[PDB]
């Protein structure tokens, strides 16, 4: 029905910038660690960014480090990813996802994923 | 007034039934806390049961989705041993990890709560917040989940911080009346030391922990309560006690190092030593937390390659659910007795006919007399319990 | 780079049988951090297994992954019309890493 | 500090109402334990009620089919006399058979649980598991289901093991601070001995038991605390107290041997002696346990063929349900008073408009004053009570 | 040391709010005992509330038709002042009539139960059944329904036995540690005496009773504990306190005899004396139990024909149900304070939108300071309460 | 025996989690009192939580419309820190305003109830109603709603009576064993004083109040216990703590007078001083009671125009509801520690998906060690709870 929803993807010329927004109700950004993970058309899933529960500790993949920032603003309990200096390698279907790590069970898994936002970087 | 556990260890030939709480069975009718990670500790008069409650009862809308272990709402609940966690239960601190001592004068509670990365450990003594510590490794700070041990007023708490798949800093904290007087970093042959079951092996404390990286045997931490010197090794018996583990026909220990056998994800447990033999308890199933048996391995504390079991008991039937288990020592008239508790977990993540996760407890104590057979499961029928 | 190779390029099997997919790690990885997802092409990846043996809620007890050390396997007791999708390993850590992708096909 | 019961016996002309718990009536609205086999015992300050709870409340799905008497879930519940077994009740041991003492310093609990054949009796003193015993006859090990008696710290417990319908082994255990110091095999003229109601007849203990083999009169066990000597006989009165029994026109006794009259079964009950007369209590019905009356048989402790009652009382009306009854002694200012309790059973044992079985209790104490008439049934209406 | 009540009486200018239990309001959600006929009594530390419970809770099938006062199931419930009668309440005796003392060492309970014609009064002291008495007039034996008074260890209890409307036999029982040491038949000018509110007017006890036969003024019984001397008279004030009573303008008293005005019933109530003035409390309505006001009649303890109030207070308003009220004395630092309680009855006795009858209590104590106005009804809304 | 708070103040670098009650989460299944206006106070052994209950439980038809603050049914509830307000909670006085002390010997309760115009304040000490006062300004008499402070047996209570938003009379009452020995009218620069959070700044008491008239800064009342001399001023820090308040960019203080900025209403809060710096806590929001943060303003107790925070903590997240907060001091081994409590309000007047209003509490204490981050909201989900 309703869960994590991400939006804000669109066609940009290479070298541009964009901001992607995932907003969620109940599947809050308060309780779970969040992750952005993308998929090139017909390729394997590539994890790109990880944000902790408190939105303090941030990790980025090697590919997107230094051009992308995953950040959260209290507005509607939501999290955004700011992309700058994009390239043609970044066409994908970006996903927002939530995870937890139990100290007694281990990785919960990305149980809830968004619907997906299609990004095509071209001129 | 202080308690120094100076007496010898009682002669143990086995364990006899001591207590049962029937929490899940009573939760079907009545208001009972949703708990997990329990333990038992005794002041010089009687014994108390502790648990980490999820901030809700079981016949509650908030009882859904309680399989998570770190929420802002979990608190530490304390009753007398036997009284179920009803709505009159006193919850003694905010904690999603906990440990508790009694030094002969007042209760000590170590309570960890807060953000996973940046967390806080409050040290509460005699109803005061005496001290506080922050995460050193900026990871999930966690502690024994069972009782800690005090000798002559100095109590000892083992706290781990870091990842299993990574560098974990374990420290031993020496507390005096709630104030942390010393802190020793762990040193020895034990790479990982989580969820330790400690007991006073006068003149010191001996803890049997869980290894979650590369180990199906249990670590051993020997704390010198006086010189604050730490020694680490592994339980030397060939019948290892962690789960997941190997099948006994194919198992082994190293007495110094992890065995590197089905060492991925352990279960908290206990073990202690009777001369060279080791008294230990583990789940009967080797892969799931199903059943619980205790036995004695001959020359198991000082010889790997020993697989001579004896005095085996089946506390929980192999087809029934168990969980965390731990040890606690009781001062007798002429010696120190060892008891253990088993946590019987019921609910979501293994039984998908309910939306909640809770536990019951069953408590046994060592005996120098004779005993029979039996099996004391939780007994709750989840197919009927209210939804 | 702890590169998880999902060993079967494709199980390539006939329907209504067991399907055994594999996943081999470069170095000894603790089985706690590993998960298995079903990505049906066109939808979000759906979680199947966590902690290399634990099943996900709403997922039938048919799927039973296991493994340890460096190698892990996902076993499906019976294939059904939906089961035909891509299956990914994933490992918690800095960084996360997925698998190259294991498909299961009809006939 | 120890209790020695040295004072004489109080002058008893009858019994006066002392307590009522209304358990079943309160169970219709509210969470009340499902219990059976209760008793009463007093520390030097106040009195406590004990019961064997089935690990569930009455408005519970688990309350179904609770007519069984040996399950892994039954525990021993203890409250103050008067407080109903609500969800805050402390359950003090795992037991499907039990007995309890207070020696003037701490409580002693004898708790039997486990497999019918191979069973375990735990002896718990002052909140410690002090001792443990296994079945000797490899049958249903069982005990008094009422209070035991301590004189000079030495407490005495009567435990039977072996077939109910047939010869069986009975032992008397002498316990000191939870430790079993001696064990005497039963010897005398009593053939079958079960569920004894013991009282301190200083300088010893006198127990009136039930005979489940052919009999109808009650056995008597005279234990001597100083020398662990044991004497056995039968209650000599011509008005026998067990149920089933004959009528009252054509029944007898033997003062040494079972009378062999309608001795197929029995009911736990009590009796004590006032000089040569016997004060006794029994059910009003003789082919079922319905009603409860107490009276005095003149020269009933020394002479069979005596059927001369006096001071008859009707504690529970003849159309209402009763059950196990027992005796307990209370130390007065200048003498020792005798009280009894009756268990009023309500349930699917015999009434099938409910699926559960539970009990209430009614307590009377002896008096040297005057008293009236009355009847104090349970009062629960099961046609309306919770399904 | 025993309560001797030797200090003077505190200066009283009025009464200040002290406690409220909100029993009926909490009974709508939660398990609360169905009670009636409450009172308050204090040991040298704190104060306790007592009531006669009907053996059931309010959200109960057995709560149906609980307007009857003499059933085998009514017991005496005791909590601390303030704690509502929840399911953990200790019920201290079987009684459909009751009274309670504290002599400075232990509690004394007088409990009457039994068949209507032939009824028994048990005297329980320090948790023992110490004594027992039978009906002397073979009628409804009954007692104060409020606290009794002990001085130097010797308590006094007023017990009536005989006709409801007509001549009846009233006795004053002098009890020492639960044992009845003396019994004085009532003598004086008071013809009918029931439900007395007694207070220690050192060196004796003064009781203000109800005349249920031929007066709307209240009787006075002056017991001297030291020499067993009983004197009887009537409250002399022209503003009489019983209900039913005649309107203030047309009311009278006689200071020796019943006034013969609307004396065909009554309500337990209280009054005491401040010099020549009388402090008293009564219902606002003169033909029902609606409202409750206390005031002071000037020269009302010595002069009839005096109708000069002062210091009037409205404890409960004129459209809100009230009921039994009574007095209890509290030992202060330098004097003896007088407090009263009002029972707020709510139920099918008069209302007819519910099938049950219960009560709530409101407690006030005398003050030497100033006070305001207010009204503290029960507050329960029975149009919405359980069905 | 008396308590003088003579020790210095503990070194405070921040506050660590101490307690959480989870009242609303447990109310969804359970019997929890509908409360508001809570606080915490400690006797020399442990700590207690107090609240003003509306005379009903959340799942009770009477929970309807409980947003009112002055009803005849509100009472003062006292449990032990941690125990939720279940149905066994002792309600210690009739009060819609309250305050509580412990002088080292017995508890003192100040309880205000009555009609709004004419109201009464009862002073209860050691379970006796010792004194009583009437409204002096014939308006809503009200008090601190938090703990009062006793030094050498003399306790001090600040009571206001008069205009809600206008000049009002405020008095400081000096009580000795429940008796009011002195009364000082307020004098100084503070114009409106309400709901003061007082702490023992030996040799006197320092209270930080709320200005409901023309200020967003908090008043300060310095009571010297020995000479009964009162001094008044305002909290001098440029970061003001009342809500509603202006932006941190544009807020001001006067250190003597109200700032005349957004001073129309307010919220009860706290502040204390560490040398020249001020430790304070406030809602993160400046127009609603949402969130709660504590921090330290450097030279904030002596210098206005200072907006230099340090050691900021987020006790309750910005998006979650908070309410009244207050301070209480705990005697340590070598110094006096400061703790605070936050009231988390949930229900009507804002969240219109339920018909009730209640609160939970979260308690923190100062620490000389280190601490992490976190957020501890109420956690109740009102979309699923019963209306
Ligand atoms: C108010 O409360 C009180 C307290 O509860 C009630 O009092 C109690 O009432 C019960 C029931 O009545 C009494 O118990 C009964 O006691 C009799 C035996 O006692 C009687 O007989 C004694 C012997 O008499 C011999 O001598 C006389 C001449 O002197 C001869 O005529 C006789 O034939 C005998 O040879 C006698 O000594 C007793 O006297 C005592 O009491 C009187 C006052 O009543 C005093 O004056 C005396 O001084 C003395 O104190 C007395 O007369 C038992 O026989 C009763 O048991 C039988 O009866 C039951 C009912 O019928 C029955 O269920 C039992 O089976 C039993 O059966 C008898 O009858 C059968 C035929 O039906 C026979 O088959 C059977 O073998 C047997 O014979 C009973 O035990 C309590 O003693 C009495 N308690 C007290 C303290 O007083 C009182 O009832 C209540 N009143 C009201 C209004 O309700
Ligand atoms: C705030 O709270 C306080 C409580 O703390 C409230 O105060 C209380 O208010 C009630 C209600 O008014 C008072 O009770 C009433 O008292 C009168 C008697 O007291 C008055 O008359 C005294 C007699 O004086 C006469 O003679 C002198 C000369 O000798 C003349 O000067 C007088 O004018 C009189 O003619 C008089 O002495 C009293 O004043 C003194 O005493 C009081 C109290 O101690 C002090 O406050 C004063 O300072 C002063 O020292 C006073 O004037 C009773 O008569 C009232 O009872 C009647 O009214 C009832 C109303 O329903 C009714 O039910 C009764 O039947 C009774 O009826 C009277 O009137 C009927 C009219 O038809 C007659 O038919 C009937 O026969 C009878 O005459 C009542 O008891 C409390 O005393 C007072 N308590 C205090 C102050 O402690 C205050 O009201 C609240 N204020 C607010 C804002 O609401
Ligand atoms: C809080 O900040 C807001 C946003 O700037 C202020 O709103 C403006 O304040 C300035 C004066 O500082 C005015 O000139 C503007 O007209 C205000 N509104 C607009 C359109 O931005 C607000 O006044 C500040 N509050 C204070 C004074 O603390
Ligand atoms: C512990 O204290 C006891 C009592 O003081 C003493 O007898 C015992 O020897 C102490 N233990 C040791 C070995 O220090
Ligand atoms: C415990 O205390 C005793 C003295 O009572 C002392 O001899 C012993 O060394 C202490 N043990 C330790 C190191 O805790
Ligand atoms: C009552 O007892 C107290 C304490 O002993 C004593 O001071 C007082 O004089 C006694 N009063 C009388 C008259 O007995
Ligand atoms: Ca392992
Ligand atoms: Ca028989
Ligand atoms: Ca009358
Ligand atoms: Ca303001």
């Amino acid at each position: 029905e309703v869960q994590l929803v991400e939006s804000g993807g669109g066609l940009v010329e290479p070298g541009g910038s964009l901001r992607l927004s995932c907003a969620a109700s109940g599947l809050t950004f308060s309780t779970y660690e969040m992750n952005w993970v993308r998929q090139a058309p017909g390729k394997g899933l590539e994890w790109i960014s990880h944000i902790s529960s408190s939105g303090f500790a941030i990790y980025y993949a090697d590919s997107v480090r230094g051009r992308f920032t995953i950040s959260r603003d209290i507005a509607k309990q939501s999290l955004d990813l700011q992309m700058n200096s994009l390239r043609a390698e970044d066409t994908a279907v970006y996903y927002c996802a939530r995870d937890y790590y139990n100290r007694d069970l281990g990785y919960s898994g990305m149980d809830v994923w968004g619907q997906g936002t299609t990004v095509t970087v071209s001129s | 007034e202080y308690r120094n556990w100076s007496k010898p260890q009682c002669g143990i030939t086995g364990f006899a039934p001591f207590s049962k709480d029937n929490s899940i069975r009573l939760s079907a009718g009545g208001d009972i806390w949703v708990t997990r990670e329990p333990y038992v500790s005794c002041d010089p008069d009687k014994c108390y049961q502790f648990a980490l409650g999820q901030g809700t009862t079981l016949n509650n809308v908030h009882s859904n989705n309680t399989v998570r272990d770190r929420t802002p709402y979990r608190t530490l609940l304390m009753n007398e041993l036997g009284v179920p966690f009803h709505l009159g239960t006193k919850q003694v601190c905010i904690a999603w990890s906990s440990s508790s001592c009694h030094d002969g004068k007042a209760w000590l509670h170590v309570c960890i709560t807060g953000d996973d990365k940046n967390a806080t450990a409050s040290f509460i003594y005699n109803g005061r917040l005496v001290d506080s510590v922050v995460s050193w490794s900026k990871d999930i700070l966690r502690t024994q989940e069972s009782e800690c041990v005090c000798i002559n007023g100095t109590c000892t708490v083992v706290m781990t911080d870091g990842s299993a798949s990574g560098k974990a800093d374990t420290k031993i904290l020496f507390i005096e009346e709630g104030k942390i007087v010393h802190t020793s970093t762990l040193s020895g042959s034990a790479q990982h030391v989580e969820e330790c079951s400690c007991y006073p092996r006068y003149p010191g404390v001996r803890c049997v922990c869980r290894d979650n990286w590369k180990g199906s045997n249990r670590p051993i931490v020997d704390i010198n309560i006086k010189d604050h010197s730490i020694v680490s090794s592994y339980v030397c018996s060939g019948l290892v006690g962690d789960t997941p583990r190997k099948n006994d026909s194919s198992s082994s220990s190293h007495c110094l190092d992890p065995n590197n056998e089905e060492g991925g994800h352990g279960v908290k447990g206990w073990a202690f030593d009777d001369g060279n033999d080791v008294w230990m308890g583990r789940t009967i199933n080797e892969t799931s937390r199903l059943g619980y048996e205790t036995f004695k391995v001959i020359e198991g504390w000082s010889n790997p390659k020993s697989k001579l079991q004896t005095n085996r008991q089946v506390i929980v039937d192999r087809g029934d659910r168990s969980g965390y288990s731990g040890i606690f020592s009781v001062e007798g008239k002429s010696c120190i007795n060892r008891c253990f508790y088993v946590e019987l977990i019921r609910g979501r993540k293994e039984e998908t006919e309910v939306l909640w996760t809770s536990n019951s407890i069953v408590v046994f104590c060592g005996t120098s007399g004779t005993y029979g057979t039996g099996s004391w499961p939780d007994g709750a029928d989840l197919n009927l319990m209210p939804i | 780079e702890i590169v998880l190779t999902q060993s079967p390029g494709t199980l390539s099997l006939s329907p209504g049988e067991r399907a055994t997919l594999s996943c081999r790690a470069s170095q000894y990885i603790s089985s706690m951090n590993l998960a298995w997802y079903q990505q049906k092409p066109g939808q979000a990846p759906r979680l199947l297994i966590s902690a290399a043996s634990s099943r996900a809620t709403g997922i039938p007890d048919r799927f039973s992954g296991s493994g340890s050390g460096t190698d892990f396997t996902l076993t499906i007791s019976g294939l059904e019309p939906e089961d035909f999708a891509v299956y990914y390993c994933q490992k918690y850590g800095s960084p996360y890493t997925f698998g190259q992708g294991t498909k299961v096909e009809i006939k």
